[PDB]
RNA sequence: UCUACGAAGGAACGCCAAAAGCGAAGGCAGCUCUCUGGGUCCCUACCGACGCUGGGGUGCGAAAGCAUGGGGAGCGAACGGGAUUAGAUACCCUGGUAGUCCAUGCCGUAAACGAUGAGUGUUCGCCCUUGGUCUACGCAGAUCAGGGGCUCAGCUAACGCGUGAA
């Protein structure tokens, strides 16, 4: 959909939810920089952001 | 092959099932019927 | 060091309770030269998966927002936080660009 | 993942599932790193070797693209 | 003059840049390149006064080709000109290939002749004149072997293997118009010149 | 609804199923080795695997549940898992009418999030 | 040697016999030219930036910024009426082609 | 001339000592709790 | 509004303003930061600054350090014989010695 | 055994993910915070030749090893048995301490391996690509730092490199 925009910079923090609940797999799994369209350093900010969330327990883990 | 195989294995569930034999899978041709495919 | 400070509490219960918890931390960052900004809330939200199997409470939890800046230490007297009850994930991080 | 039955079809059942499944990833790494042990010398040398089969897959591919 | 204002409809001196030379690019224009048409000019001068003068010594010539768009154009040629063997110019048709200009005096002799050609003509051509891309490549070897002098059409592609050990390049560069009447003006030379 | 779980757990060289209530409680067990002559350098097949979910199906035939959640939960090829549970429908079925499916179907294979120093290789 | 060259020097030092071609090799040297470095310029025509923002819109702008730039030399944006006119010109061209 | 960046640097630190910082709208302590305040937002 | 001046010395992690204070000192002209006896105060004042928070443990950061005195003690070796007056001025300000 | 929930702990950090990245080299990754080295881009301001290399010397320097005090899940030298063989100190299985881990110290070595000292200038291109910058009008074009292939040439006993092995 349209969430692969740099857009993504400003809607991408691990407060956030719905913005990063788009790109956890189906089985639980951050999907790769293929799988969509997203830039090398917007991709290590998301792996940061799900990392910290799911660390808080904010985001699934399976 | 792979029909002739499976169907016989699938018939061979009678020794499976029943203690040696009881030709209720005397119904078993239609793997004949598969297996004379040429 | 404009640092937020989410805070992710155990079940509803306690309404006039994590209020007062937070108004330790209210007064801790008067005193101390801190500064707050805005303690925006966010009621209930439910966790990805089932936080501490101590004492449970792991699905539909609170969470609050406290939004300070203050002297560095402040993390290191936060620790003061973890073993609180209703607190399960305090998070002090950062003041980004997003809202 | 997790699929109900649709009335008894089992097979468009496990279809999807699969077909899901392994898009995901995550069986390519279920049948992934499973095996006895590896140290970081024969971990960096079977990267390189993956590396050099996707290379060689590649180039018959750009070949066998007209 | 005129005649560049022609070169210039023809569609020839713009050619997309996989080039080893720039002695030649008047610009290029993302998509082509333009190259120096009163050059283009100066080589054709140069080369076919070389044809109408090994003309006053009537040295065989053995053009060569080998991508049949200009088959016709040059089939007008070739064959009573030049040349002047149309059975040879049947050769030409379907050959360039095998043991080439140098083993030239090869045996050859095995045809069994069902649907092949298997021509085999013999004679030392002193010089050449070829126009294709690359498959011909063995020709260009073997006459800078031998000391053979040849003119060719050169794209911006041609390896320095080839475009240091052929003189007499024509940088024609065919492009958009690909193959359009050229041979003719080697048509108005060696006949009505040989007197 | 209420239902039962069946799981199955493929392994290198043995392989069990547990027919247990919704709150794991085992009722029905079976190892791969549970059967006459399947045990031993008979342990090493895939038809270990099928013999049991089939003569599993049978039993949790024998006493009819038909609202069963199966679980497979082994480190394999789908392929495995794909011929298990098509002998697990078998044995349930054909002793007993045409249709005796399952209500659902699951998946569960525990990734081990981090290592713990596996052992050493085999020479 | 040059291939043009060394056979000279070859036959003169009587090496081998002449080849048929030398005369006329002679009389017709090779197209040689300045020897220049690299740097293809790249050419363009001095009304660019606009053909490719108008094309955008709707050949004939392609060369009629020319038509524009010779009153450009006082042209505030007359990238508008010039557009204006491209609608005259394509408007009666139009009417010409569906009468036609 | 480059005292112009002099300029411009002094300047775009003081915005006014940072207006965004400077505005009224901030949050005092001492204070009849913000956080009670927070009931239409508390489930926000 | 009063929370103007609860914005300082607590909310501050950088603190390198003295960097900016004693260049100050130090500087000629004004946007003057570049030149030897200044960086060199600056040098001073960051080795100062920073041989107390290492642990004897941030091997690297010491190197970064070590680094830091050594290129000092090149600033001041070429400091020394072009503008003396200066010199003496620099190690009576700063606290260094001499050593030919 | 298994099967659900728990508790204890230890140990490493799944996916991202990468011939990606950072470091002088050995090396470095679950996350957050304080402190902290070096870097590149950038109108560019200053400053002014202060640079490069570097004998004897100085620090850093994985793993194993040592010392003292922790910890010890799993792995697992030594060793025990099952084995296996003509024989078996072994490879195969099951046990299993020292060791791995933390604290500080000691060693100071590795195929410490691009098997390629360090630095400066000049060199035909194409393909990429990490992060900067300028210019943008359907989209890129340009410019820097790097990392990676492929090549014109040049060299090489041969392979080959071409960020050189010009």
């Amino acid at each position: 959909s349209e969430v692969t925009t740099e857009e993504v910079l400003k809607n991408a923090d691990f407060r956030n939810v719905r913005f990063l609940a788009n790109f956890i797999t189906e089985a639980g799994i951050i999907i790769k920089r293929k799988q969509t369209g997203i830039s090398a350093k917007a991709q290590r900010k998301i792996a940061r952001e799900i990392k910290t969330a799911r660390a808080f327990g904010l985001m699934p883990f399976t | 092959a792979k029909p002739c195989m499976k169907e016989m294995v699938s018939f061979l569930n009678c020794m499976a099932l029943n203690n040696i034999k009881d030709d209720k899978c005397e119904k078993q041709k239609q793997l004949l019927s598969v297996c004379m495919q040429g | 060091p404009l640092y937020d400070c989410m805070l992710l509490f155990k079940p509803i219960i306690r309404k006039e309770g994590l209020i007062d918890l937070v108004a330790r931390i209210g007064k801790h960052v008067y005193s101390r030269n801190g500064v707050l900004t805005e303690i925006k809330s966010f009621g209930k939200v439910e966790l990805g998966y089932g936080i501490r199997k101590l004492d449970g409470r792991h699905y539909q939890g609170q969470l609050m927002q406290i939004t300070m800046m203050t002297t560095p230490n402040m993390n290191k007297e936060l620790h003061y936080l973890n073993k609180e009850d209703k607190l399960l994930r305090w998070l002090l991080v950062k003041h980004r660009d997003i809202k | 993942i997790r699929v109900k039955v649709f009335s008894n079809d089992l097979d468009k059942a496990l279809t999807i599932l699969q077909k899901k499944m392994q898009s995901s990833g995550m069986e390519r790494l279920i049948k992934g790193t499973q095996t006895h042990h590896i140290k970081n010398s024969e971990k960096k040398v079977l990267a390189r070797k993956n590396l050099e089969r996707r290379i060689k897959s590649i180039d018959f591919a750009r070949k066998l693209q007209s | 003059v005129i005649q560049k204002l022609l070169n210039t409809g023809a569609h020839l001196g713009r050619r997309a840049a996989e080039h080893h030379f720039k002695q030649y690019a008047y610009g290029t224009r993302n998509g082509m390149t333009i190259i120096d048409s009163d050059k283009t000019l100066i080589c054709l001068r140069s080369a076919a006064h070389f044809v109408a003068n090994l003309a006053h010594m009537r040295g065989n010539i053995f053009f060569v080709n080998t991508n049949p768009l200009f088959d016709e154009i040059i089939e007008l040629t070739s064959r009573r000109i030049q040349g002047d063997s149309y059975n040879h110019n049947r050769a030409m048709n379907l050959w360039k290939m095998g043991g080439f200009l140098t083993n030239s005096y090869s045996p050859k002799k095995f045809r069994s002749r069902h649907k092949k050609l298997c021509f085999g003509p013999t004679t030392m051509p002193d010089c050449v004149v070829v126009f294709d891309s690359e498959r011909k490549s063995s020709v260009i070897l073997e006459a800078s072997k031998l000391q053979i002098p040849v003119v060719a059409i050169v794209d911006p592609n041609v390896p320095l293997e080839f475009f240091e050990k052929i003189t007499y390049p024509v940088p024609a560069r065919d492009s958009v118009k690909f193959v359009y009447l050229f041979c003719n003006v080697i048509t108005k030379c060696f006949v009505a010149e040989q007197m | 609804t209420n239902a039962d779980i069946i799981h199955i757990k493929m392994l290198r060289n043995n392989t069990f199923v547990t027919v247990t209530d919704s709150k794991g409680n085992v009722k029905c067990k079976a190892t791969s080795g549970s059967l006459p002559d399947l045990k031993g350098g008979r342990k090493m097949t895939n038809y270990t695997a099928d013999a049991t979910a089939e003569n599993i199906g049978r039993r949790a035939k024998a006493m009819g549940l038909k609202s069963v959640v199966v679980k497979v939960n082994g480190f394999t090829h789908f392929g495995k898992k794909k011929k298990a549970i098509i002998a697990f429908r078998d044995g349930f079925t054909n002793s007993r009418s045409d249709q005796n499916p399952i209500v659902y179907i699951e998946d569960t294979t525990r990734k081990a999030h981090n290592g713990c120093r596996l052992p050493r290789k085999r020479r | 040697g040059d291939l043009l060259s060394k056979t000279r020097r070859l036959v003169g030092g009587l090496a081998t016999r002449e080849p048929v071609w030398l005369k006329a090799m002679e009389a017709s040297p090779p197209p040689v030219f300045p020897r220049s470095n690299g740097k293809i310029q790249k050419i363009v025509l001095p009304e660019d930036p606009y053909v490719r923002k108008f094309a955008n819109k709707h050949r004939v702008y392609g060369c009629r910024v020319l038509e524009l730039k010779e009153h450009g030399i006082s042209e505030g944006d007359a990238m508008s009426v010039a557009n204006m006119e491209y609608l005259s010109e394509r408007k009666e061209m139009k009417k010409a082609y569906k009468r036609l | 001339e480059m005292w112009k960046m002099m300029g411009q640097k002094r300047e775009e630190k003081i915005k006014e000592r940072e207006k965004l910082l400077r505005e009224q709208s901030s949050l005092w302590i001492e204070q009849k709790e913000l956080e009670r305040k927070i009931t239409e937002a508390l489930v926000d | 509004d009063t929370y103007f001046h609860p914005d300082n010395m607590s909310s501050a992690e950088k603190m390198k303003i003295e960097l900016s204070k004693v260049r100050e000192e130090f500087k000629m002209s004004e946007s003057d930061c570049g030149s030897a006896r200044v960086q060199v105060a600056q040098l001073t004042t960051k080795i100062k600054h920073l041989s107390s928070s290492l642990h004897k443990k941030d091997k690297h950061s010491r190197k970064g350090l070590l680094g830091m005195v050594q290129k000092r003690k090149k600033l001041l070796k070429y400091l020394r014989r072009t503008d003396w007056d200066s010199y003496c001025l620099v190690l009576s300000k700063l606290s260094l010695r001499d050593n030919p």
